[PDB]
């Protein structure tokens, strides 16, 4: 079961709503889809679980949303401390398989 | 209304089990079924409510024919016969569609003649213990128990192939007679995956719904 | 109270017996019933808060267990019937609840689809398996699909109520008692290749305590066997 | 706070052995499972395995991948996850983080809270 | 000979008759009997026993145990729903998986009354009420805890008895089994405050089922 | 017992008679004779032996 990320290289000013998808290859339940967010030069860390869920001390203007076989995050307003690779985690059974990273830099 | 729900009513009803095909000149043409429960997935599921159940059996076949592309020349055929041979368990067993076990005298076989009444054959509750068992936890390669075996059937033409080939098919129709159940048993959630064992891979327990209230 | 058989005795004050038939007796089978009839308890699970459950198999836990243990590799055959004793002891500031069950013929399901589950496996003599609430994966050879919300059989757990059982609430009860009949297809089996019953303690409401209070719970449990005989000369 | 470190990355000729090591403070260690995750040089993530804790009995699930190579451990007198690297080839050459999973509702989803610093180690 | 005349419908095989059938193994001695505990004489008899209720589905809950618990703590506003579940059969309600509703599936035209009881796993220093409300067919769901008093009730102080039963009519808006919080949850010091409630189903022993078909639990 | 009345647990009363030794586990002392304490059912418990010279 792999996860497909599209668009892989993103761009766009800030102030503006960009979003990304995540595509499995099979049916994924909606409670074991997650988000992970890796700056450069930096362990990952946890930003939405269970696909709907934000994590302790993110800021609100993620939410995630999705179901069935494709997801998707939305960012409703983009500043410029939040450039990094978005990751998304699946598990239908093991492994749990990552995504291939959907990298967003500001214009 | 309480006699709709009765383990007689529930349980003594036909159900075609077993499909197979045979051809009379091909040599490797005959068919055989080794009689067990787990066939089709419908009346598993009814027969692991209980732990033992103890019946009696009736079975019927409804045999066809077919001609099969053969060269020229004007193929007349006369009535053909067929042989269902039934081996009890831990009888001899056959290989080829010439062999000696075909003609064994403990094997009890029906011959039926094509455009009659099907043949129907009738097994008592064939068993050393008071009970076939539907689950086992044990070994004999764990979980078989080798006491509720029942036996194969084999079928066969004996005409021989005249001027052209002729394939006939066979439908087996089973039926639980005079039925006596102990121990029920959850239904199962999960779905079926092999027909030897209880394996499975793990599910959700009900459909959901998006708020409590 | 205070009820004792051979060289034990333990303490109690509401029975459940088994599918309402009271256990009792049948070559030639004799009768041992002063020797090994007693009391086995077995050592203690321990309750905590993310636990899942336990299991064991019946006439295999009291295989290593003294003369019992004795009268079995010298014995081909026996029928044995049960008495169970399940307590856990816990406070009136705790809370839970837990479905003692007694399942006959429990066949495990293996984790891959395609082997079966070892000895080694299936049944700790004398010393509880868990249960758990992930699962076990396809990977590894010979291990038992241990999803608790499908009991390790390929069913709906809240349904397992069909088998006799009894509910121990730390809020009203204390303990639970069953009393097990011979269930089996044949008079007289195997007893080194059969577990014929399966003792199953699942938490449906798990536990919880504030700060300060004992953070897990022990539970005992007491096998006795009753109408024990074997076959042999 | 929750604080992830561990140590023990390093050279290695292809074909031996190396043993990572997780130090575990600021929470209670028997409560959590605990996770083992790899990533090269600017590819994405693998998950190589876990480690429940204390109520399901410290068994452990491994990869596909690295089954029967790689172990999963911990040491029963101090906080202190293991890893076991056995076996190295040439495309083991990775970071190694050291993740911790715990519980939303009452129940387990697979998530990964904290994740430590990450360790390297490369082969020649 | 003697003389006979056969009718139509004589050489056919109708796959639900009873006729005698030639024995394939006669002289064989059949294993005789044995007196094997827990006889099933009658399907009902499987459902009059009582099974957890999946009451708290949420999508996340299915595949844990968490789907049997109820959540029940002490909030700061009087009067709340705790739980609610219609009573429409079959359109993917919560009765339908249990033990009870797995063998009416089996029948097309089924009649009769439910057991529902309702246990509170809860401390035993915590004390509280609870409305169990029970909507009858073409009556609303309640929307308040007050005209939710208005209809038929059951008034559960937990601090007296930990286990309420409210029978209910179950037939082939059909119903609503809501439930509210009529005054809050009470504790002392050092005892936890979320505490649980499991709900069992039964079969109220008088009622029948018709025309046997198959279930739709398979592929 | 002489501890609290909101305190619970259970103790085996092991009684090794002449000849058989001390036992060194929990196991092998239940096996013998004895006796389990339930002590938040009653606060004391009888055992009687015999002693001789």
């Amino acid at each position: 079961n792999v996860l497909t990320q599209s668009p892989p290289i993103m761009s766009a000013s800030p102030g503006e709503k960009v979003t990304m998808t995540c595509r499995a290859s099979s049916s994924v339940s909606s409670s074991y889809l997650h988000w992970y967010q890796q700056k450069s030069g930096a362990s990952p860390k946890l930003w939405i679980y269970s696909t709907s869920n934000l994590a302790s001390g993110v800021p609100a203007r993620f939410s995630g949303s999705g179901s069935g076989t494709s997801y998707s995050l939305t960012i409703s307003s983009v500043e410029a401390e939040d450039a990094a690779t978005y990751y998304c985690q699946q598990f239908s059974g093991y492994p749990l398989t990552f995504g291939a990273g959907t990298k967003l830099e500001l214009k | 209304s309480r006699s709709e729900s009765s383990i007689e009513n529930f349980l003594c009803r036909s159900a075609c089990v077993y499909y197979a095909t045979y051809t009379n000149n091909s040599k490797k043409g005959f068919a055989e079924w080794v009689i067990n429960t787990r066939q089709v997935a419908q009346l598993r599921r009814k027969l692991e409510l209980f732990t033992y159940l103890r019946f009696d059996l009736e079975l019927t076949f409804v045999i066809t024919s077919a001609q099969q592309p053969s060269t020229a020349s004007s193929v007349d055929a006369p009535v053909q016969t067929h042989q269902i041979m039934y081996v009890p368990p831990g009888g001899p067993v056959p290989t080829k569609v010439k062999d000696y076990a075909w003609q064994t005298s403990t094997n009890p076989s029906v011959f039926w003649t094509e455009g009659n009444a099907p043949p129907r054959m009738s097994i008592p509750f064939i068993s050393i213990g008071n009970a076939y068992s539907c689950f086992y936890d044990g070994w004999t390669v764990y979980g078989i128990n080798t006491l509720n075996n029942m036996g194969t059937l084999y079928m066969r033409h004996v005409n021989e192939a005249g001027q052209g080939p002729i394939k006939s098919t066979v439908r087996i129709y089973f039926k639980p007679k005079h039925v006596k159940a102990w121990v029920p048993r959850p239904p199962r959630l999960c779905q079926y995956e092999k027909q030897k064992n209880v394996n499975f891979s793990p599910i959700g327990v009900t459909t959901s719904r998006t708020d409590i209230i | 109270r205070s009820i004792t058989l051979g060289n034990s005795t333990i303490t109690t004050q509401n029975v459940v017996v088994g599918y309402g038939v009271w256990p009792e007796y049948l070559d030639q089978p004799t009768q041992p019933d002063v020797a090994t009839c007693r009391f086995y308890t077995l050592e203690s699970v321990q309750w905590m808060k993310n636990s899942a459950g336990w299991w064991w198999k019946l006439p295999d836990a009291l295989s290593q267990m003294g003369l019992f243990g004795q009268n079995m590799q010298y014995h081909y055959l026996g029928r044995t019937g049960y008495t169970i004793h399940v307590q856990c002891n816990a406070s009136k500031f705790h809370q839970g609840c837990l479905l003692v069950v007694c399942v006959p013929e429990a066949e495990m399901g293996c984790s891959n689809l395609n082997n079966t589950p070892e000895f080694s496996e299936l049944s700790g003599g004398d010393s509880a398996r868990m249960f758990t609430d992930t699962q076990v994966g396809e990977s590894n050879a010979k291990k038992v699909q241990t999803a608790v919300w499908n009991a390790g059989m390929g069913v709906g757990v809240g349904n397992l109520t069909i088998f006799p059982h009894q509910w121990i609430n730390l809020r009203t009860n204390n303990s639970a008692t069953l009393v097990m009949p011979y269930i089996n297809s044949v008079p007289m089996d195997n007893m080194f290749r059969h577990n014929n019953l399966t003792l199953m303690i699942i938490p449906f409401v798990p536990l919880n305590y504030s700060e300060g209070s004992s953070p897990y719970v022990p539970i005992t449990v007491t096998i006795a066997p009753m109408c024990a005989e074997y076959n042999g000369l | 706070e929750v604080k992830l470190v561990e140590s023990g990355g390093g050279l290695v000729q292809p074909g031996g052995s190396l043993s990572l090591s997780c130090a575990a403070s600021g929470f209670t260690f028997t409560d959590y499972y605990m996770n083992w995750v790899r990533q090269p040089s600017g590819k994405a993530l693998e998950w190589l395995g876990f480690l429940r804790n204390k109520a399901n009995g410290y068994t452990t699930e491994y990869s596909a991948s690295v089954k029967g190579r790689f172990t999963i451990s911990r040491d029963n007198s101090q906080s202190i996850l293991y890893l076991q690297m056995n076996a190295l080839r040439a495309e083991d050459s990775a970071t190694y983080y050291c993740a911790r999973s715990r519980y939303y509702g009452g129940t387990y989803r697979y998530a990964l809270d904290y994740w430590g610093q990450g360790t390297s180690v490369t082969v020649s | 000979g003697l003389p006979v005349m056969t009718t139509p419908g004589s050489t056919q095989f109708l796959t639900s008759d009873d006729f005698q059938s030639p024995s394939a193994m006669p002289q064989f001695d059949v294993t005789p009997e044995m007196q094997i505990p827990g006889r099933v004489n009658n399907l009902m008899e499987i459902a009059e026993v009582d099974s957890v209720v999946p009451v708290n589905n949420t999508e996340d809950n299915v595949s844990s145990l968490k789907a049997y618990q109820i959540p029940v703590q002490s909030n700061s506003d009087n009067g709340k729903q705790v739980f609610g579940f219609p009573l429409q059969p079959g359109a993917n309600n919560v009765l339908n998986r249990t033990l009870l509703g797995e063998i009416l599936n089996y029948y097309t035209h089924w009649s009769g009354s439910i057991k529902l009881t309702f246990m509170f796993c809860g401390s035993a220093m915590a004390t509280g009420k609870f409305l169990l409300a029970y909507s009858p067919p073409g009556a609303g769901v309640p929307k308040n805890r007050k005209d939710a008093m208005l209809g038929t009730h059951v008034i559960w102080d937990v601090g007296l008895q930990s286990s309420c039963v409210l029978c209910v009519p179950w037939i082939s808006a059909a119903g609503y089994v809501t439930c509210w919080y009529q005054t809050n949850i009470v504790v002392p010091a050092d005892v936890q405050s979320s505490c649980d409630i499991l709900c069992f189903v039964s079969a109220c022993n008088d009622f029948s089922v018709r025309m046997l078909k198959d279930t739709p639990f398979i592929r």
